[PDB]
């Protein structure tokens, strides 16, 4: 085993998590998880080589096929991976999250045989315990944890971080029957420490992400164009999504920084794809890029040497949903600062976002365009735009939708909680102090056909919209 | 510049004649929408000073009382006791927001002075005693809002939940 | 006894690290597995058992059900954390058992190689032996006896074989491990863990979305909680031989294989350990 | 149709008289309602060449200038630096949108030439410095909606969302 | 440096002839290279006509036209209803860039009247008619480079690839 | 760039008379920061002498030498008969890694003679002796980390833990 390559690469307000589903715990600290890149990593290779082989035959093939296919680089039950991956950071020394005190002993004796709730909140660098029943509490307490007011104040202009705030601020607590006080210490530290912890949000962590790979998986049928077809599946993940959570609202956001090789043989083009990105002067200069580096896969003196293999299995698409690339949809703006943008996405993707309400403008249409695109939405007429066979104003027809009876395709698209956004959003920057907004849209195989430039119009009215 | 005034909301029989804005000018901050009782204030860190009633300044950030707020100046003949202040109006406490604020207002409260006497003990007394209830029908809100039982069908809600919506401290002296 | 169940997370807290952690978790284990049981009013009615702080939250009303299912998922969290905060490493007792072993070894006129690593990365050793198995799914490798994680010597002498054989042949190996016809050469002593920092187990997730998936429609996070073994915590075993030869081969081993992987999950950088010191005590 | 125009909101010192018909009537397109400015009229594909002040189309959809709506005429002396044009009412780019409009189009923007002689770069330029503003309200948002301030309180939503949605690219010459 | 000229490639005829200089330095930004059409730029904002067509500003981002570059002069019969304007060349939505360029290229786009008569009418189109690619291919290209029908062995990949790479929106009024 | 000192870490006096720029710059490899020592280079099949004390080549993989990492020239009397060389800055075998190493590095670690007269016959030794350690703590992190006794108190944890993390094999003939 010897190195593959090595990505110093910088991570935008990433949203990391680990058993508790912040980026910090009393015991370490863990902003970069090397699990979840290989995960996307995985997820972006799989998404690529659908895009790639619908591109060129027009067919998709499952998820559980294509990583059948790569096993030989990305391992599974039968075969350990070839690829180990790294992440090396700064501060990587001992940085758990400590509570040294928290005055709550009022608080305590303000819930005494009251079945009441206990709202948190951070309130002009105070934090307050607004207890629902009529009170509030400035508490007072001391932690390593330095949250700044550029973070605080992050957290409440975005919506969307906003609400994901409404499951780490507030318990109910029942002290009818009786209640010690010790126990509610316990009880209210832990919701201090949820609290606090969601407040570690960083920005500009760097990390090197280091390739080693197995010598001995040597090519034995196509070991290397798979494992350069992963390599450039990385980069596509690096260049299109982000590390954490909402990385599809722009959070995480990867971006180049230097990437030093070690097998020309393997990595030639690889890195010179990456170095492509040390400085990008303008919007659609990097727009060429990255349809340069789309079409590299699909149309460049190497695209394929190994789909002629029949390990695969095409998708059933009244069972199956597969995400790719169109290489087309792919609108790109600066932003100038990264904040504002960020609090922004969240008018781009809102039924009542008055950035939709301008780009759209008409119920049950809107509703129709973020029910398909967007990721779940709750659901509360509509399918009439989401039909398979029925009228075709805006083309938002889904495979297998039939009215008024529920299909596969009918409860996935209405209710399935967990359904990943086709629209999503990337900031990336090349340290040059500018940065572009790279807005997207993947294509699902669960469309029937899409008129597509009438959604890239919706598509650059949102990127131009959404700064 | 312009003013508001906050009325009481105790068990007490004490609601008819305290004050003079039976109408306020044109409006009321707090207001009833068929969906319950919306937009009602609460002020914290102040016990009861039940006869007279009116607010005790106490130290305690856990006593609180609950009522309504409205625009004027009681009685045409009083703030001669009271505790008047102008503010940001967004550094009410309130609870059911279902209206808005015009940004600035100045509020007289009802106040009673300390008058150290001897060791307090506040007491949470949730409002019970549909007499009560009833009579704070018949000197509260049929004066107050003329809108009261004109308007919606749903007196039964505004006159069943209040055991939710209100309650206070009551010192007990 | 039912009593010595519903007083065990008392005892794991109170008797920190001078409890069998073993038998700690296994009780535990009954408690998680019955929780909507040992909930209903049967909490001991004591004050320091964190099983009533479950009575005075509420998560649920709609579903009894639902509220002791969010309940026990906060409560496996807490076991977790119990563990890793209470149960600390004392390693006096590895150092004396390490140092009479040493002993021992050189009465019986061996060459002893006492090597110390630190974990870099939270490591998983024996995620599949029975340790929080019951409780976590995931397990360490645990000495139930000396009342620790431990890296068995198989696994050591294993990976080592590997190595060996990997940049010597398949033949040099069967040379010093021995094959179906030969006694091996070396020979290897468990690991234990001898000073950590602060901690020496961690709580850690790992979330499959996709691992077995047909296409996005089955898509679904499975959040796996377990314990792992904390950064900094240094292990040291013993290799012992008697011919002079083998000594070579071993030696610079030593410092290449660990930079790679000792455990479980190497692939994604989790049993990395580091080279902490090695010494050689020639016997005659 | 009704006949409008199109003016730019930089902070250039440029921004004199571009208009003699400023009402037209009673009807404009970009109304207010206690929540700033709405349907802006965006425009891409340009920027503003502040400097003596007009929009220079260079090309490139990363560049843009987003002014509002004025029903009226620029001095009906111009057609040697502007652009007329009648259009099928959604052909613009709106931001915060209202409603729907009447079918009819005619706006005339201040267009520049190229001078083709250096290589002009763009660069973005944010309304800040709210003291500009201040100045900005006091010159292109008195006169042009002086209904503020006798229908609306809000003045200070105002300079916010001006400081928050107006953005432009300029030419540095 | 030296200047470029950009010819749109509608379906209908506004192609009498548009160059003069196709040599330039050595060749011309857009190119072959035996697998498709190298730096093709489109324009965004501007639709076009079928009779008499230039560039025309519209007002929608989404309206778009597409065309390709190479350098010298029109004609010399012109120059008075183009666009002409050095652009550093980073500022252009360029299709499938081959290699680097060469800070501030100049361009000559072609311009025709707002039409201030009558509304827009918009309508998608791209190339169909399998003669309106054997025409264009030779009209332009065979007047453009010196190594077209010279290497020419891949002509049907070249033209199929003209079947989905350029598309415009032509008003048809 | 940034070129290295490997300052090993023997008991004898070989310490004294060896750099020339011994300041570097604003990054060492070898740390102490606050944990104990840091980044720590371990190398193998190299013996330490003790008079005119450096290392000599030797080929049994069990001798190693550890010793510190800080950015220097070596004197610029010697590097005529020492061991300079680039390593690509993850061929370096760090022990107690806090972060990465800047892609290169130039080392400059003392080579002595071969030895060709005796025979190699190394013998391990630690360091112990604790005014044996205290005197190159003065001689060593005093003088090229401005750290210690200026930004530690605490270096007394460094005291005892560099009595067993380095160590080496010698010769002593």
């Amino acid at each position: 085993e010897e190195l593959l390559m090595s990505l110093k690469l910088k991570a935008l307000y990433p949203l990391t998590g680990g058993y508790n589903r912040h980026s910090i715990n009393p015991f370490y600290e863990e902003l970069v998880r090397p699990t979840e890149i290989k995960g996307l990593w995985r997820w972006w290779n799989r998404v690529l080589f659908n895009t790639l082989a619908y591109s060129t035959k027009g067919k998709l093939y499952t998820y559980e096929s294509i990583d059948r296919l790569f096993e030989d680089v990305f391992g599974s039950e039968n075969k350990k991976s070839a690829v180990r991956l790294e992440v090396i950071t700064d501060e990587g020394n001992d940085n758990r999250f400590e509570l040294s005190y928290v005055e709550l002993d009022k608080v305590i004796d303000c819930l005494r045989n009251y079945k009441r709730k206990v709202s948190l909140d951070f309130i002009d660098n105070t934090l307050i315990a607004e207890i629902e029943g009529s009170t509030k509490i400035p508490i007072s307490f001391k932690s390593n944890l330095d949250i700044d007011k550029i973070i605080k104040d992050l957290v409440h202009n975005n919506k969307l971080l906003s609400f994901e705030l409404l499951g780490f601020k507030s318990v109910e607590i029942d002290a009818t029957k009786i209640s010690d006080k010790k126990i509610l210490k316990e009880i209210l530290r832990d919701l201090i420490t949820n609290y606090l912890e969601y407040f570690n949000i960083k920005q500009e962590v760097t990390f090197t992400l280091n390739i080693y790979l197995d010598k001995s998986r040597e090519h034995k049928q196509n070991f290397e164009d798979k494992l350069k077809f992963a390599l450039y599946s990385l980069l596509v993940f690096i260049l299109l999504g982000g590390i954490g959570r909402k990385t599809s609202r722009g959070f995480g956001s990867l971006s180049i920084i230097d990437v030093k090789c070690y097998d020309n043989s393997i990595c030639k083009k690889i890195e010179d794809l990456a170095k492509n990105f040390l400085k990008i002067s303008s919007g659609n200069e990097l727009k060429s890029k990255i349809e340069s580096i789309l079409d590299c896969i699909k149309n460049s003196c190497i695209d394929t040497l190994y789909i002629e293999n029949n390990i695969l299995s095409e998708i059933d698409p009244k069972k199956n949903v597969v995400y790719f690339i169109n290489s087309d949809l792919f609108e790109v703006k600066r932003i100038n600062d990264k904040e504002k943008v960020l609090a922004n996405i969240y008018k781009a993707v809102s039924s009542e976002g008055c950035c939709i309400k301008s780009i759209i403008t008409d119920k049950y249409v809107r509703k129709s365009f973020l029910i398909a695109f967007g990721g779940y939405r709750k659901v509360e007429f509509i399918k009439n735009y989401l039909c398979e066979t029925c009228e075709t104003v805006s083309s938002f027809n889904i495979v297998d939708f039939l009215l008024s009876e529920g299909s596969f395709m009918s409860d996935y698209i209405l209710q399935y909680e967990h359904r990943n956004s086709l629209l999503r959003f990337k900031l990336i920057s090349d340290n040059s102090n500018n940065s572009y907004l790279i807005g997207y849209i993947l294509h699902s195989s669960y469309f029937k056909k899409i008129d597509i430039k009438y959604v890239r119009c919706i598509l650059e009215k949102l990127t131009y919209c959404v700064i | 510049s312009t003013q508001r005034e906050y009325v009481f909301i105790p068990i007490t029989n004490s609601i008819t004649i305290d004050v003079k804005i039976t109408i306020g000018g044109s409006d009321h901050i707090t207001n009833i929408d068929e969906r319950g009782i919306h937009n009602v204030l609460v002020i914290t860190g102040y016990a009861v000073d039940e006869k007279n009633g009116r607010l005790v300044p106490t130290l305690d950030p856990c006593d609180y009382v609950k009522g309504i707020l409205v625009a004027g100046t009681p009685q045409q003949a009083q703030s001669n006791d009271f505790l008047t202040l102008k503010l940001p109006a967004n550094k009410l406490y309130l609870i059911r927001k279902k209206g808005n604020i015009s940004d600035d207002l100045k509020i007289y409260i009802p106040y009673s002075s300390p008058d150290a006497r001897n060791s307090m003990k506040t007491k949470p007394v949730s409002i019970s005693d549909d007499t009560i209830v009833n009579n704070i029908i018949k000197e509260v809100f049929d004066k107050i809002y003329n809108i009261t039982q004109k308007e919606k069908v749903k007196i039964e809600k505004v006159k069943e939940d209040i055991k939710e919506l209100f309650s206070y401290y009551a010192l007990e002296q | 006894a039912i009593d010595f169940l519903v007083n065990i997370l008392e005892l794991i807290k109170e008797k920190q690290c001078n409890i069998n952690l073993f038998s700690a978790i296994s009780l535990t284990s009954i408690v998680y597995n019955n929780f909507g049981e040992f909930l209903s009013n049967n909490q001991s009615y004591s004050t320091n058992n964190p099983l009533l702080k479950y009575h005075i939250i509420i998560l649920n009303d709609k579903n009894k059900t639902k509220d002791v299912e969010e309940k026990r998922n906060i409560f496996k969290r807490e076991v977790a954390e119990l563990i890793s905060r209470n149960f600390k490493l004392d390693g006096e007792k590895v150092r004396n058992y390490f140092d009479s072993l040493k002993e021992v070894l050189k009465s019986l006129k061996y060459t002893i190689v006492d090597v110390e690593i630190t974990t870099r990365t939270r490591a998983l050793i024996g995620v599949s032996t029975s340790l929080g198995k019951l409780i976590f799914g995931s397990g360490i490798s645990f000495d139930p006896y000396m009342n620790l994680p431990y890296i068995p010597a198989s696994e050591i002498k294993g990976i080592v074989r590997s190595y060996i054989e990997g940049k010597l042949g398949e033949q040099e190996a069967e040379e010093i491990f021995g094959n179906e016809e030969r006694e091996g050469n070396v020979n290897f002593t468990d690991a234990y863990p001898t000073r950590s920092k602060d901690f020496l187990f961690v709580p850690d997730v790992i979330t499959p979305h996709y691992n077995g998936k047909k296409s996005e429609a089955d898509a679904e996070p499975r959040p796996v909680i377990h314990l792992t073994i904390a950064p900094k915590v240094t292990f040291r075993f013993l290799i012992y031989y008697k011919r002079e030869d083998v000594g070579k081969p071993i030696c610079d081993s030593m410092p290449i294989i660990l930079i790679r992987g000792l455990g479980a999950r190497s692939s994604v950088g989790y049993s990395l350990f580091e080279l902490r010191k090695i010494e050689v005590i020639k016997a005659a």
